[PDB]
């Protein structure tokens, strides 16, 4: 399974991952390919945020789905 | 049975753009060849080669025919009735597709001018006009055909219509607006200034209706403005003779003061044919008068200043000779800017003419309400313990849900928050403790609830001092849907089945929330800002008409001001309270609402006159989210001045743009009765004076009689015996007489009794004669019965009678006696 | 022992003139005689048989009373008396028993032609006995039947005075003719003691020891009241005993021991060697001797105290003894006197004496009492259905009943005024329909008020009012029985009017009686009483015992039994706590209310000061009031039966002794009338209650309110520049920081908000309609915020700062806070 | 009918009465016999106080009954 993640910088990252895979290493995959460390990752499915510990296959990403990816950092 | 718009304008299209730049370049940029006026003319320096037919008349007739199908879309949702076409439409029913094609013949229409030639030449200059726009067609048949143009046979339709060789003007919508364009262009400073108008108003009128027609005049002027053109006056009572337009010719007046008139219709006049003794032209103050004119102008008995407002005649001039008149005549970019910013402020000046108008930008003050509400706020995050299940009980009042829910409907909680400080800020953490096992419900339903002091222990917070503590509440806002979507609903008053606790936090978060914001942003305060939100079908197409309905009575004015109706419009339709009352999330990239998020609805906030103070939320690093939270203040309303379909969302429903313009005004003030706040604060500050309760009951105590009766019965069984000498005779006549008025004293309440007796206590020199055991015994009993009447004889003879004095005086509001009284209290 | 019916020498007409038929017909006449028959002279009076005539005649009946009274004491006191062969003892002698035997003894030394006493006891005792059967002959009519059955019964008190054959233990009769004859021997003949120890042992068997001190002591009193000389007793005295019987005397061997087979021996027999007679010291302390007489180590003084010898034998001279040998009522006056004396006299020897007659002085509660009393009649207005309420204190039926029973209330009836006697109408006026209800369920309730108004009340000054209310109560029977039964603790079904009314009206009417009573006090009163049968009969027992516990003694004080004795049976509070009715007329007790129950009252020390009633006119009540005080018992001294009453029940007088002493006084717990009083004294302390609500006030913010906005709207709007400078700059900020201070109540700020107030010439400088308007605006808020300030900043810690010196005596320090108060 | 009422002061009063006399009824005759002012008077019959108004009935008194007759005055 392949998914790909859109940010808003314009770049287009293509993950292979398994629909058992977690959000938390979908981010992880995400900083192998780009750095960005997962802490600043907020990762959006079809308008929801995706939460950290629940499943690709939990919020029914299949084969090809998009998702969306923003910075979100504390102030300071 | 009007189609929404899809945002399509001349200030945005790039063919449009485009076709004009084409123009400049090859015909309106380049000198004249012919003899009429071909001389270039410089404006600070700056050669303009065609000053009336050149790039910036070209382009106001692109801008009128644009806000001409905007006023006749306007004045068909009125319900206005608009002259029919053969086909059947109005100029109502013109497609964006058909705007960009009728722009871009506009663009060309002037392009074949030899020079500023009118009467002689007009097929040739309308033939050379025609091949100039065949040959940028030509030129662009790949990226014209068929995008634009959908074949040959529609190029030639627009081609027909810039040759113009039957004067068909009324035949399509394209030959309407391209005629009418280029006639309001003539509206300018040629005497007689009210003949020019009135007659190209009637031209325009009868397609778009009078209302509209105003509208497109108005306008105009400021087009004028923009683009550095001269405006003429409009004086209803100038007695220069009436110039008829068309034919630039006269009426006339005969020996009676009649207009002479044909077998009836005003007879034309040629201007060189003079006439009969005693005849006259017709004045301009005549015409206007007409009962003919007077049905299809609204121009009578009305004045319109010429200039500029504010600005002296010899300014006036200085600024039509600018610089910036060469750009606009020759910078296709810098003129569209101008016209862009006018025709943008003809849809706000109108807005605010229709309400009291207002000068100060700034929140106002805190009111008494907000103060108190600030102080309860205060020692509620003090004393977390005050928190309860059901309730807040905090110095003896009790302050349900309702009391809460008050004061987010009521208060101006941003207010609240600039009065809140660091400590109360640092609270938080102390509040999150106590709350520690509260659980907050998303208002997704299918999402699991999420313990709030925990949550913010274990996961948000991240040590630091208060402005770190500002930051990380900040994030709890920006980041976590669980809490934010409970917040923003209970603080809109349209949330279901929410706890106590979720609306108390929600009411002090919201104020912490907005200091926090104000302590924290320093990004200046951005001017366009963008808000999703993923709206029901049914709720978004009631926002669709309420803002349609709201724009097609919002309509700028020459003589007739309908800012009454906008008012009542406003007010039935307005949607601002979907973005007030909460700390409500915006960004200044319109795709994080319409592309991370999918929102099917996008506000667009304008916010010209800086009214909503918007916040920094988080960072604005490029790929971050560019938030901003603005919480909406209570006289300013989002009016909508567009409403832009704009295509599909990642799940195919419908999104729509509606752009909004902040305006501030005293007829947005909600009216709230006062003391739903200072009630409770003054409650809970009344004093329990128990000073003054124990001092009551000191004089409340009852005297010992039967100690004293007693002490008599010692001291003469102490006589009957000599023991000391002469300590028998002291005792019956010294000390017995002071306990027989002692008693007598203390069995009335004989305060001049009780005074007198303690002046006849033997002094303790006078005991010193006796120093028997029983001797010292009783001046240790006597020393008891004197501290008796002591305190009784001051209290009833002068602290009680001086506090009842010092009140009565109190009580007759004379303070000065009042502190008398208890300074000048006498001696016994 | 059954109840005496009040037959007494000094009062029976019969025995009385058999003592004159002796003396006018014997005693009184010369001796025919050789022994003695020369006459003695007393102070020119003459008497013809000194030894054994009229004197000595009625001295042996006296004794023969009091023999028999002592005897009756005795068996109730539960001792064993010798008994005659039918069982009987000189304890069952009945009046008409006793009065034949005094009249035989009238005649027992009739018969005398000298004072020979050594033959012709025959013959005279023979003339006795004719003398005494002609007198029976002469008033045979009277004697017969109601004082002899018959001349059977003649012929055996004629053989008591013949004596053929000395029987002198046969029967009451001759023993108490012959005793009575024997105690009048005791007398000066020397030695004393062992005359008195002989006369003493011949009684003591017939009624006991205790019996025959109180005979011997009474006779010693007899002697004296007769112008008898009387010896003294030493019980070591060292002449040598006598022997009465037979003049002998007994011996001391030469050997260390008293002789006996103890011995006789004669007067002339002589003795051996250095064998020697028994003296009476001796004599007295033998064991047989101590164990029958108690005479052993004390000592008798002779002659009458406080009189020395001189003139103790003027009065043995004196004329007043030929008046007892020849007049009979005054010698039986004399022994009357002395009989009555006797019967007080061991009374007062039980108890702490006192030398105060009067009343004592009030205690704490008594003064309070009457303090709350002068209250209630001050303002009647108090005065309820349930209770008194007055001076936030409510008094209810319990309080009213403690003052009657705990308090004088004739002391605190001392501590009221005239002031409260005129307010006996306005309490009265109050209680117009306040029904009273007469004890008798039959009679009619009446009310109050009304009847007092209409019935009782005559008008005038004070002295008036109080006879109108000693009037009241002598002549209303709804009233005074009512008051009296609730007064006494003993009323049914009372209203708690009733009990205040006699708690009000017990004191005032003491009063009333204390300052109209003018006559000295009688010392004689009656009292009726209509008692149950069953309660009668417990005084009767209570007094008998009583009275067989009162004796004189020579030797053996048992006061403390008589102490021990009163204390158990007194009924002295069926007397107490009420203004009690007397009369100094028994009849009007006995015959106009037909009483079953008559207290005699004797108050010969004026303890019980009686209170004239009403008036004294002859065929009036004769009434007195007494209202017991607390240290003064009703001692009973002679309990009689009386005859029957008009209904037919059966009526008894006690004879009653007013005795004062310490140990009487009651002992009440105190405070029952203090505490109540010192609550009244409370004081209400409304102005400072005042000034704390005052002090609670919510500030009025709207006001301030209402002026910013005021001042807004002009400060937007004003084309004069200098006005909105000054709106701007020096108002709008005074209100804005008014309404902080006082919305936080800060005082901080309010004391220096004042200084930014502008004057009333900057507030001058514009004449506008709006802006004086405003000036009067602002300088509410600027009163309403100093007031504040000096409240909470100023006065309120100033009463801390003074309340709290006063928590810690400081008082000076508690007066300094209210003086030294500092600015702001 | 006949009853006397007699005195401290010896002399027996016999009245002529009949039962529906009431006691003012006694009084006055015995004033106008003895002429003894009405409300000097009290009268009292097996111990207990005749009251005005009330009949010679109403007390029980009957043929040749015994009344006792008392002078009461207030004081002063």
């Amino acid at each position: 399974m392949q998914i790909f993640v859109k940010t808003l910088t314009g770049k287009t990252i293509t993950l292979e991952v398994e629909p058992s895979d977690t959000i938390e290493n979908v981010k992880a995959k995400i900083q192998d390919k780009e750095g960005i460390p997962p802490d600043q990752q907020a990762l959006i499915f079809a308008g929801k945020q995706l939460e950290d510990g629940r499943t690709l296959s939990d919020y029914n990403i299949q084969k090809e789905s998009t998702l969306h990816l923003v910075l979100r950092l504390r102030g300071g | 049975s009007v189609p929404t718009w899809n945002g399509f304008s001349l200030y945005t299209d790039e063919t449009v753009r485009n076709a004009a730049r084409y123009a400049y370049d090859n015909y309106l940029g380049k000198p004249y060849t012919g003899t009429v006026e071909a001389t270039p003319v410089n404006f600070g320096g700056q050669m303009v080669y065609r000053q009336h037919h050149g790039l910036a008349h070209t382009l106001r007739t692109m801008a009128y025919a644009e806000i001409i199908v905007e006023e006749a879309r306007k004045a068909k949702l009125r319900g206005e009735s608009l002259k029919t076409f053969a086909d059947g439409r109005t100029l109502a029913d013109v497609t964006p597709e058909e705007l960009r094609k009728i722009m871009i013949a506009q663009a060309f229409f002037v392009t074949g001018r030899d020079d500023e030639e009118s009467s002689k030449n007009y097929e040739k200059y309308h033939e050379q006009s025609r091949d100039a726009f065949l040959k940028y067609v030509e030129e662009n048949k790949s990226t014209l055909i068929p995008d634009v143009f959908k074949d040959e046979k529609d190029v030639k339709f627009y081609a027909d219509v810039i040759e113009d060789k039957d004067h068909k003007w009324a035949d399509s919508p394209a030959h309407v607006l391209v005629n009418q364009g280029h006639m309001v262009d003539l509206v300018r400073v040629k005497q007689p200034p009210e003949s020019y108008l009135e007659y190209y108003f009637s031209q325009l009128q009868p397609w778009i209706g009078s209302t509209a027609t105003e509208a497109v005049f108005a306008t105009q002027r400021q087009f004028f403005h923009a683009t550095y053109e001269a405006v003429a006056g409009f004086d209803s009572e100038n007695k220069e003779p009436h110039l008829v337009v068309d034919g630039l010719g006269r009426y006339v007046i005969g020996q009676d003061g009649n207009p002479i008139r044909e077998e009836g219709e005003l007879k034309f006049f040629s201007q060189k044919k003079k006439l009969e003794e005693n005849q006259r032209y017709m004045r301009v103050d005549e015409y206007l008068k007409l009962d003919e004119v007077q049905k299809r102008f609204p121009g009578a008995g009305k004045k319109l200043d010429g200039g500029l407002p504010g600005l002296k005649e010899y300014q006036y001039l200085q600024r039509l000779n600018s610089i910036n008149r060469a750009r606009c005549e020759n910078d296709v970019d810098f003129c569209l800017g101008q016209l862009q910013t006018a025709h943008h402020q003809t849809k706000i000046t109108p807005i605010k003419r229709a309400f009291q108008s207002s000068s100060e930008k700034a929140r106002r003050q805190p009111n008494m309400d907000e103060i108190a509400a600030a102080r309860i706020v205060q020692q509620i995050m003090a004393n977390p313990d005050c928190i309860h299940d059901d309730h807040v009980f905090l110095n003896g009042q009790k302050l349900e849900e309702k009391f809460f829910r008050d004061l987010l409907a009521k208060c101006d909680m941003a207010i609240v928050g600039s009065l809140l400080n660091d400590t109360d800020i640092r609270n938080i953490d102390t509040l999150m403790q106590h709350e520690r096992n509260t659980e907050f419900h998303s208002t997704d339903a299918k999402a699991k609830p999420v313990k709030l002091g925990e949550t913010w222990e274990k996961t948000i917070r991240s040590g630091g001092g208060v402005t770190q503590i500002k930051h990380d509440l900040i994030f709890l806002m920006q980041n976590d849907a669980w809490y934010h979507t409970r917040v923003n609903a209970i603080a809109q008053n349209r949330d279901k089945d929410s706890t106590f606790k979720e609306v108390l936090i929600t009411a002090l978060m919201t104020p912490l929330t907005n200091k926090s914001l104000m302590d924290t942003s320093r990004s200046p305060a951005p001017k366009t800002l963008f808000r999703g939100l993923d709206l029901s079908e049914e709720f978004k197409n009631k926002l669709i008409n309420q803002a349609e309905t709201i724009i097609a009575n919002t309509t700028e004015h020459l003589f007739t001001d309908l800012s009454t109706e906008a008012f009542k419009q406003i007010k039935l339709n307005d949607f601002s309270q979907v973005s007030a009352r909460t700390c409500a999330s915006t960004s200044t990239n319109i795709e994080v609402p319409r592309t991370i998020f999918g929102s099917n609805t996008i506000f667009e906030i304008l916010d010209p006159d800086g009214l909503l103070h918007p916040k920094q939320v988080g960072t604005h690093v490029s790929g971050s989210e560019s938030e901003y939270s603005i919480y909406l203040p209570e006289d300013v309303a989002l009016v909508p001045i567009k409403v832009s379909f704009d295509g599909k969302t990642g799940k195919g429903k419908d999104r729509h743009i509606f752009t909004l313009v902040a305006v501030k005004s005293p007829d947005f003030t909600p009216r709230h009765e006062s003391g739903y706040a200072v009630g409770p604060l003054l409650k809970m500050q009344t004093p329990k004076l128990e000073e003054i309760q124990r001092l009551v009951e000191q004089a409340r105590e009852e005297p010992d009689l039967e100690r004293v009766f007693n002490l008599q019965s010692r001291v003469a069984r102490q006589a009957k015996f000599s023991t000391e000498s002469g300590y028998k005779t002291f005792l019956n006549e010294k000390v017995a007489p002071v306990l027989e008025q002692s008693l007598n004293g203390l069995l009335d309440n004989n305060v001049t009794i009780l005074g007198k007796v303690l002046s006849a206590f033997p002094s303790d020199g006078q005991w010193s004669a006796f120093n028997s055991v029983e001797a010292r015994q009783m001046k240790i009993q006597m020393d008891a019965i004197k501290q008796m009447v002591e305190k009784k004889a001051v209290l009833e003879g002068q602290i009680l009678p001086a506090l009842a004095q010092c009140q009565n005086a109190l009580e007759k509001q004379n303070i000065a006696g009042a502190l008398q009284a208890l300074r000048n209290i006498p001696s016994l």
